[PDB]
C-alpha cells in the first residue's frame, strides 16, 4: 500500500502516512411509523365536477399508506412535472401532510402553473411560491368538458386590483371600478364584471381545449411523519453499528440511549455541524443518540527498502490495548491483519506500534515516531 | 462623573539638554536591572482527511471525487511539510549544546542567588519556580498527545469542539520533543553559563569562579574590575531584589505572554471556522449529502454533489494556504530566537539595544508553552555631576 | 379607556422543532422589537384593531372573560372570515362567510367548507387562590396561508404593568385558512389591567440555547450600536 | 466591503449570497489584520526615545554645520530643508484623511478612478501617525545624538562637548584621538561639503 | 434580472457571484505576501536605527 | 466539440475552463511563497559575505563554531559555501587563582 500511495517501486527510510483504518457496518434497520390506512386518491382524479380555477378545490391527506405509482391508471397523463423532489424516488419519503388542489384551465395557460409565472392565471387566480415542492399532473380532457353549442360552466377571473399572494382564493362577486366614474352596481360603461365566462368547443384546435389540472403539495420538513410509503419496519438493536433508515432519514453508525430533554414538539437534534445529532423513535418515542464508526489513521514505519522488506505499523491516537480493531471476514476496510505479533505491542502516547519491540536502552533518534520515541532498523 | 472622551495623543515628556562648550556629566553610581522578553518558537501540527471531511461515508460522492484529479494529495503534502518544520524549529533554538551539564551539590556562587531560575528537585516535572507561572498562565486548546477517542460518544452533554472536529477528519498532532526534556536542555544550558563562563560556547568547558566572571564582564564594557570587588556585596543585593520582583510582575498581572497565547487562538479559531462551514449550502438543494440522495434520481444528483465538492475543495484550499502564510512568519520569528540564544546566552553582546535595554551583562533563558522568555541582567548608569572639562 | 406601557423583553418564541443545546444560533423573522410601546386597553366598544405582520396579544385574566377572536377583511358577508370562538371544552376554529351578530357570534353561513376541532386554548390553575394571576401570551402570524398560532401561560408574575424577565413561546397549530386578512377584533363577554395588544415586524435576534434546550437570553440586532 | 462590491444595491443577489457562509468575514478579518501591523511597523522604528529633546538656543558645534537637517522653524511644518525635497518627490495617490466625498457628482468632467473606488466598495485608511508628529519623533532623536552621544540611548541622557565625542568616536575604530584635534578644522570643512 | 424570471436568473447571478468572490480573494492573498515582505523590511529599518 | 453541437458543447468547454484556471493559480501562489523563503535565505548569505568574508566577527556562532579567524567562499549550483577557518582551545590544566 505504500507503494501504491507513492507512485514507484522503491521506497526509501522513513515513517509514511498511508490511508485511514474504518469499521464496516454489519446489519440494517428501518423504522416508520404505526399505520396500515389507504388514504384516497381515487376521489380526486375521479370525479365529474372539477372546479373552477378562481374557485379552486383544495383535498387534505392524513394518516395512511400512500402509494405514488398506482395513481397512472386514473388519468391518460403522459408524465408528472416535479420540482423538490424526484417522481421516481417517492415512495421512499414521509411527509407531514399532503395537499391535493384541483381545476380546469384552457391548454395554453398549463405552463402559467409553476413558480414564478405571470399571467391572467398566475396573477389573479392561482399562484405557486417560488420555494414550490410538489408535482403537477395536466391532462387533455376534450371529450367530457366540451359541448357543440359551448360549455358555459367554467369561469375564470379577468380584472383584480392587486395581484394574488401564493395559495391564497379570492371568490368574490363585486363590480370592478375601471375609469373615473364610481359605478354603484351598474356594470355598465368602464364598469365590467370580474368573473368571464370560458365557453369550450369540440372545434378548437390544439391549445384552446380544457384540461384538467391537479397539484399535489408536500411538507418535506423536521415534524411527526403521517403520510408515508410501503415499507416495512424491522427490529431495533443497540449499541452495534448499523445502517438506519429514521422515518426517511438514512445514515449509518451507533445508536445508543439518550438523557436528552425533547419536548412534545421536538423529533430532531443536532450540534453545531448541520447534521443530526439524536433521533426519536417513531414507534417508541424514545431518544437515541447517534454515533459516528469507529476510525483512525494509519502509518508505516520502514527502513529502505533495499535494506529489508520488514515494516512496523503505528495506529494513531487510538488505545488498542482496548480498542484493536481486529475482524474476521468483512469488517474493517484496510485488510491485512497484521496483528498477533506476540509481545511486540507498544503504547506510545501518540498512538500504538505494532511490529516493534520496545528496549530500555537510549540512542540517537533515527526515525522519528514522536513523543520522544524513535524507532531505528538494528541487529539483535 | 464617568464619560468617553477624545484627545490628542501625546509623544512623551519633555526634556532639555544643557550642551556647553567644556562641560561634561558623569555618573557616580549605577544599577542592575532585569527585563524580559517573550518569543514564539512553533505553532500546532495539524492533519485533514478529505475523504472524510468533503464526502462523508458516501461512495457516490467519492467516485465523483476522484474526478477531480491530485487536488488533495497536494494539501496533504503540504500540511506535511508545515508540521515538520515545526518540529524542526525547536530543535534550533534548544539544542545547541551536546553535552549535558549539572549543578554542584553546594550552592553558593559569591552572593548571588539563583533559587528563581534552578530545576527544582521537589517539583516532579523538575522545573524552576519561574518556568511553572509561565506552564498554567497559557491553556492549550489540545496538547495532541491525549488520545482522546473514546470519550466522545459518553459526553451526555453537548460534545465539546474537539469532538465536532475530530468526527469530520480534523486532527491535531504531538509534538516529537515532550515538555519535559525541553527543560533539561534549558537546564543544561543554564548550568554551564554559571559555573564555565562563555567557554562552553566555543571549546571545552573551562571553569571559574562566578566573581571572576562577573569581574570580566564588567570589563567587557568598559568599567574596571576593581570596581567589582570594592562593591560586590551590593552588586549581589540588587541582583538578588531584580529577579525577586520579575515573578511577582508575571504572577499578578492579567495577560503578559499575550505573545504566546494568539498562537493557539488563531488556530483554534482556524479550525472551528473550517468546521462550521460544512452546513453551507453553496447554492444546492441542501447541505446534507444524504439528503438529496435520498429525493432525486442518480442523473441529476450529480450536478448538486458537485455544487458541493467544489464549495468544500475551496473552503479547505483557503485554510492550507493561510497556514503556509502563518507558518513562514513563525519560522522568521523561531531563526531570531536562534541567533538571540547563540548571542545572548554563550557570550556578551556589544550591540545596541539587541540584548534587552542598556550596557548587556548576562542572559537567562526559560521555556514557555511554544515560546522561549529571555531574562536580560543588564547594567544602567546611575546619579551624575556636572564637570568642567579640556 | 386605552394607554400606552413599554414591553420590555418579551414576546420570543422557538423558531422551529429543532432541539439544540449549547449554542448562540440566530434567526431572522417576525418578532416583537425590544423596548417598544403596547397598546393596553380597557372593558366597561371593543374597537376593530387592524391586523398586519401578525399580533402579539397578552392578558391577565381572573379566570375568563376572553372567548376568541374574529378576522377577515370589512368582517361582512361579502368575504370569507375566520372563527376561533372557545368554549368550556372545545375549539371552533372555522373558516367561513359569516354575515353579523353586532353583539352564537353570526347569523348565517352563505359559502363555508372549512371547519376545526381540538383541546382548548385557555388553561388556568389556582393554589386555592385567586392571587395566581397567569398572564397569556398568544403570537398570530399569517404567513403564505397557514395561520399560526404561538402561546404560553406563565402563572408565576402577580402583575403591575408588564412582567419583567425573560420567557419563551411554543407552538398550538398550523392550518390553511387562504384567506386576506386585514382587520382584527375580540370577542369577550359581561361579569357581575389586561388586554395588551403589540404588532411584529421582521427582525434578526441572535438567542442563548441552555444546558437543557431551552431558551435563556436573546439579543436584538437593531436596537442600539451596542447590540 | 463585500455587499456593495459583489451585489450592488440588490436584494436578491443579497440573499443569493448569505448561502455561501462566511466568505467574506474572512477576508475582512484578514484586511483588519494587515492594517493593524501596518500601523504597528511605524511605532517600532521611530519611537524608540522615552523624552522630547530639544536644541540649545545658541548653534555652534565646533565647525560642523547641521543646517541641511536640523528642524526649520520658518517652514509651517517644522521640516528639514533635506526632509522636504523627499516629501516632493514621492505623489501619494490617496492620502486617506480627506474626505474626499462631496465632489464626485460635481466632477463634471470624467470622474476620477478615486470616485470609481469609492462608488463600488474600495476604501483607504489614514494612518495613526499623521506626518507631523512622526518629524517630532526624527527631531527628538536628532537632537539627543549631538548633544549627549550615545550615552541617551542607555541610560540617563549625559552632555558633553562635539569635538569630545567626534575623538571617541575616532578612537573608536583604531585612530588616536589626538589625529583629530590636529586636524580638527580641515575634518569640519570635509563635512560640510560632504552634506552640501 | 430584468429579462428572466426569478427561476432561471439565479443560474445567471451564481455565475457572477461565484466569479467575484475569486476575483477578491486573489486580491486578499497579494496583499497578505507583500504585507510579510514589508514587515520584513520594517524589521530590519528598526535594528538600523 | 466533435460529439456535441455549440450550444451544448458550452457547457463542458466553461467546465474545464474553470478547473485549469485554479489549476493554475495554486501553482503560482506556491512559486510566490517559495519565492519569498528564497529571498530570505539569499539576504542571509549576503550579510554572512559581508561580515565573514570582508572582515572579522566578533558575534558568537555566526562564522561558525570557536573563535572566528578566516572565512573563504566557493559557489556551488544555484548556491554558496562558505570555508569558515576557526581556532579552538586544546589540553587545559587546573589552576589556583586568586
Ligand atoms: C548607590 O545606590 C545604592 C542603592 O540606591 C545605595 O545603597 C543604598 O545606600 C543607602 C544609604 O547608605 C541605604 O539606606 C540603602 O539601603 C542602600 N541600598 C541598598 C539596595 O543596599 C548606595 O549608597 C549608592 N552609592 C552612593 C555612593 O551613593
Ligand atoms: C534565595 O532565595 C530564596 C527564594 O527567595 C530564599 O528562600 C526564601 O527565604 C525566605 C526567608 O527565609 C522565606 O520566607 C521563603 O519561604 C523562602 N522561599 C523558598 C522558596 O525557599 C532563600 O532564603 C535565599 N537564600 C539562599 C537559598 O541562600
Ligand atoms: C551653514 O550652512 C548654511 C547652508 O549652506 C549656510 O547658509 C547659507 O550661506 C550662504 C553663504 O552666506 C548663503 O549664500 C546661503 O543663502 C545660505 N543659505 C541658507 C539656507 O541660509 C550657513 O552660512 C552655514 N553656516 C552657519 C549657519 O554658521
Ligand atoms: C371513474 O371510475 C369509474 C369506475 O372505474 C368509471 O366508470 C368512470 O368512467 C370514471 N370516471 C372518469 C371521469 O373517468
Ligand atoms: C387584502 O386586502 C387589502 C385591502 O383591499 C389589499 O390592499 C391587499 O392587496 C389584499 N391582499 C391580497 C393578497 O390581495
Ligand atoms: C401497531 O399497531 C397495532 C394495531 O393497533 C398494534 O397491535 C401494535 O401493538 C402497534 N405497535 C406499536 C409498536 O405501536
Ligand atoms: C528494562 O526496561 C524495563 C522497562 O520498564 C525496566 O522495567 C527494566 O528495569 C529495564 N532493565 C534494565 C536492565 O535496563
Ligand atoms: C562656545 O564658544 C563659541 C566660540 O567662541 C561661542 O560662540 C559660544 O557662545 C560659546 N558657548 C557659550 C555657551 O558661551
Ligand atoms: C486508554 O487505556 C488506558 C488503559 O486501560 C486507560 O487508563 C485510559 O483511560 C484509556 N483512555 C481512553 C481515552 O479511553
Ligand atoms: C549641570 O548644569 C546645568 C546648567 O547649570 C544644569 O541645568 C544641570 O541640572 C546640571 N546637572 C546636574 C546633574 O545638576
Ligand atoms: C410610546 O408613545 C409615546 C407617545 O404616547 C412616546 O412618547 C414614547 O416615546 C413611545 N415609546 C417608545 C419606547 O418609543
Ligand atoms: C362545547 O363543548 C361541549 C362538550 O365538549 C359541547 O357539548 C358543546 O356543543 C360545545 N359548544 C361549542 C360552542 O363548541
Ligand atoms: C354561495 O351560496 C349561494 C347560495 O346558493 C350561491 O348562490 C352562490 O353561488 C355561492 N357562491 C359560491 C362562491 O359558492
Ligand atoms: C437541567 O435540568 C436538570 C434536572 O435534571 C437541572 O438539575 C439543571 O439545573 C438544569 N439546567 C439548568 C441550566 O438549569
Ligand atoms: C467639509 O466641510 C467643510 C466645512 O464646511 C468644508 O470646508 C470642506 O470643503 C468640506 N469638504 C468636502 C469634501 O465637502
Ligand atoms: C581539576 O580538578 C578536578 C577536581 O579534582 C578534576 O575533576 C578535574 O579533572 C581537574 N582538571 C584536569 C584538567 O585534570
Amino acid at each position: 500500500e505504500t507503494k501504491c500511495t507513492l507512485k514507484s517501486f522503491t521506497v526509501e527510510k522513513g515513517i509514511y502516512q498511508t490511508s485511514n483504518f474504518r469499521v464496516q457496518p454489519t446489519e440494517s434497520i428501518v423504522r416508520f411509523p404505526n399505520i396500515t390506512n389507504l388514504c384516497p386518491f381515487h376521489e380526486v382524479f375521479n370525479a365529474t365536477r372539477f372546479a373552477s380555477v378562481y374557485a379552486w378545490n383544495r383535498k387534505r391527506i392524513s394518516n395512511c399508506v400512500a402509494d405514488y405509482s398506482v395513481l397512472y391508471n386514473f388519468a391518460p397523463f403522459f408524465a408528472f412535472k416535479c420540482y423538490g423532489v424526484s417522481p421516481t424516488k417517492l415512495n421512499d419519503l414521509c411527509f407531514t401532510n399532503v395537499y391535493a388542489d384541483s381545476f380546469v384551465i384552457r391548454g395554453n395557460e398549463v405552463s402559467q402553473i409553476a413558480p414564478g409565472q405571470t399571467g391572467n392565471i398566475a396573477d389573479y387566480n392561482y399562484k405557486l411560491p417560488d420555494d414550490f415542492t410538489g408535482c403537477v399532473i395536466a391532462w387533455n380532457s376534450n371529450k367530457l368538458d366540451s359541448k357543440v353549442s359551448g360549455n358555459y360552466n367554467y369561469l375564470y377571473r379577468l380584472f383584480r386590483k392587486s395581484k394574488l399572494k401564493p395559495f391564497e382564493r379570492d371568490i368574490s362577486t363585486e363590480i370592478y371600478q375601471a375609469g373615473n366614474k364610481p359605478c354603484n352596481g351598474v356594470a355598465g360603461f368602464n364598469c365590467y364584471f370580474p368573473l368571464q365566462s370560458y365557453g369550450f368547443r369540440p372545434t378548437y384546435g390544439v391549445g384552446h381545449q380544457p384540461y384538467r389540472v391537479v397539484v399535489l403539495s408536500f411538507e418535506l420538513l423536521h415534524a411527526p411523519a403521517t403520510v408515508c410509503g410501503p415499507k416495512k419496519s424491522t427490529n431495533l438493536v443497540k449499541n452495534k453499528c448499523v445502517n438506519f433508515n429514521f422515518n426517511g432519514l438514512t445514515g449509518t453508525g451507533v445508536l445508543t440511549e439518550s438523557n436528552k430533554k425533547f419536548l412534545p414538539f421536538q423529533q430532531f437534534g443536532r450540534d453545531i455541524a448541520d447534521t443530526t445529532d439524536a433521533v426519536r423513535d417513531p414507534q417508541t418515542l424514545e431518544i437515541l443518540d447517534i454515533t459516528p464508526c469507529s476510525f483512525g489513521g494509519v502509518s508505516v514505519i520502514t527502513p529502505g527498502t533495499n535494506t529489508s522488506n520488514q515494516v512496523a505499523v503505528l495506529y494513531q491516537d487510538v488505545n488498542c490495548t482496548e480498542v484493536p480493531v481486529a475482524i474476521h471476514a468483512d469488517q474493517l476496510t484496510p485488510t491485512w491483519r497484521v496483528y498477533s505479533t506476540g509481545s511486540n505491542v507498544f503504547q506510545t502516547r501518540a498512538g500504538c506500534l505494532i511490529g516493534a519491540e520496545y528496549v530500555n536502552n537510549s540512542y540517537e533518534c533515527d526515525i522519528p515516531i514522536g513523543a520522544g520515541i524513535c524507532a531505528s532498523y538494528q541487529t539483535q | 462623573s464617568q464619560s468617553i472622551i477624545a484627545y490628542t495623543m501625546s509623544l512623551g515628556a519633555e526634556n532639555s539638554v544643557a550642551y556647553s562648550n567644556n562641560s561634561i556629566a558623569i555618573p557616580t553610581n549605577f544599577t542592575i536591572s532585569v527585563t524580559t522578553e517573550i518569543l514564539p518558537v512553533s505553532m500546532t501540527k495539524t492533519s485533514v482527511d478529505c475523504t472524510m471531511y468533503i464526502c462523508g461515508d458516501s461512495t457516490e460522492c467519492s467516485n465523483l471525487l476522484l474526478q477531480y484529479g491530485s487536488f488533495c494529495t497536494q494539501l496533504k503534502r503540504a500540511l506535511t511539510g508545515i508540521a515538520v518544520e515545526q518540529d524542526k524549529n525547536t530543535q534550533e533554538v534548544f539544542a545547541q549544546v551536546k553535552q549535558i551539564y549539572k549543578t554542584p551539590p553546594i550552592k553558593y556562587f559569591g552572593g548571588f542567588n539563583f533559587s528563581q531560575i534552578l530545576p527544582d528537585p521537589s517539583k516532579p516535572s523538575k522545573r524552576s519556580p519561574i518556568e511553572d507561572l509561565l506552564f498554567n498562565k497559557v491553556t492549550l486548546a489540545d496538547a495532541g498527545f491525549i488520545k482522546q477517542y473514546g470519550d466522545c460518544l459518553g459526553d451526555i452533554a453537548a460534545r465539546d469542539l474537539i469532538c465536532a472536529q475530530k468526527f469530520n477528519g480534523l486532527t491535531v498532532l504531538p509534538p516529537l520533543l515532550t515538555d519535559e526534556m525541553i527543560a533539561q536542555y534549558t537546564s543544561a544550558l543554564l548550568a554551564g553559563t554559571i559555573t564555565s563562563g562563555w567557554t562552553f560556547g566555543a571549546g571545552p568547558a573551562l571553569q571559574i569562579p562566578f566573581p571572576m566572571q562577573m569581574a570580566y564582564r564588567f570589563n567587557g564594557i568598559g568599567v574596571t574590575q576593581n570596581v567589582l570587588y570594592e562593591n560586590q556585596k551590593l552588586i549581589a543585593n540588587q541582583f538578588n531584589s531584580a529577579i525577586g520582583k520579575i515573578q511577582d510582575s508575571l504572577s499578578s498581572t492579567p495577560s503578559a505572554l499575550g505573545k504566546l497565547q494568539d498562537v493557539v487562538n488563531h488556530n483554534a479559531q482556524a479550525l472551528n471556522t473550517l468546521v462550521k462551514q460544512l452546513s453551507s449550502k453553496f447554492g444546492a438543494i441542501s447541505s446534507v449529502l444524504n439528503d438529496i440522495l435520498s429525493r432525486l434520481d442518480p442523473p441529476e444528483a450529480e450536478v448538486q454533489i458537485d455544487r458541493l465538492i467544489t464549495g468544500r475543495l475551496q473552503s479547505l484550499q483557503t485554510y492550507v494556504t493561510q497556514q503556509l502564510i502563518r507558518a513562514a512568519e513563525i519560522r522568521a520569528s523561531a531563526n531570531l530566537a536562534a541567533t538571540k540564544m547563540s548571542e545572548c546566552v554563550l557570550g556578551q553582546s556589544k550591540r545596541v539595544d539587541f540584548c534587552g535595554k542598556g550596557y548587556h551583562l548576562m542572559s537567562f533563558p526559560q521555556s514557555a508553552p511554544h515560546g522561549v522568555v529571555f531574562l536580560h541582567v543588564t547594567y544602567v548608569p546611575a546619579q551624575e555631576k556636572n564637570f568642567t572639562t579640556a | 379607556t386605552q394607554s400606552y406601557t413599554n414591553s420590555f423583553t418579551r414576546g420570543v418564541y422557538y423558531p422551529d422543532k429543532v432541539f439544540r443545546s449549547s449554542v448562540l444560533h440566530s434567526t431572522q423573522d417576525l418578532f416583537l422589537p425590544f423596548f417598544s410601546n403596547v397598546t393596553w386597553f380597557h372593558a366597561i366598544d371593543n374597537p376593530v384593531l387592524p391586523f398586519n405582520d401578525g399580533v402579539y396579544f397578552a392578558s391577565t385574566e381572573k379566570s375568563n372573560g376572553i372567548r376568541g377572536w374574529i378576522f377577515g377583511t370589512t368582517l361582512d358577508s361579502k368575504t370569507q372570515s375566520l372563527l376561533i370562538v372557545n368554549n368550556a371544552t372545545n375549539v371552533v376554529i372555522k373558516v367561513c362567510e359569516f354575515q353579523f351578530c353586532n353583539d352564537r357570534v353570526y347569523s348565517s353561513a352563505n359559502n363555508c367548507t372549512f371547519e376545526y376541532v381540538s383541546q382548548p386554548f385557555l388553561m388556568d390553575l389556582e393554589g386555592k387562590q385567586g392571587n395566581f394571576k397567569n398572564l397569556r401570551e398568544f403570537v398570530f402570524k399569517n404567513i403564505d396561508g397557514y395561520f399560526k398560532i404561538y402561546s404560553k401561560h406563565t402563572p408565576v408574575n402577580l402583575g403591575r404593568d408588564l412582567p419583567q424577565g425573560f420567557s419563551a413561546l411554543e407552538p398550538l397549530v398550523d392550518l390553511p385558512i387562504g384567506i386576506n386578512i386585514t382587520r382584527f377584533q375580540t370577542l369577550l363577554a359581561l361579569h357581575r389591567a389586561a388586554y395588551y395588544v403589540g404588532y411584529l415586524q421582521p427582525r434578526t435576534f441572535l438567542l442563548k440555547y441552555n444546558e437543557n434546550g431551552t431558551i435563556t437570553d436573546a439579543v436584538d440586532c437593531a436596537l442600539d450600536p451596542l447590540s
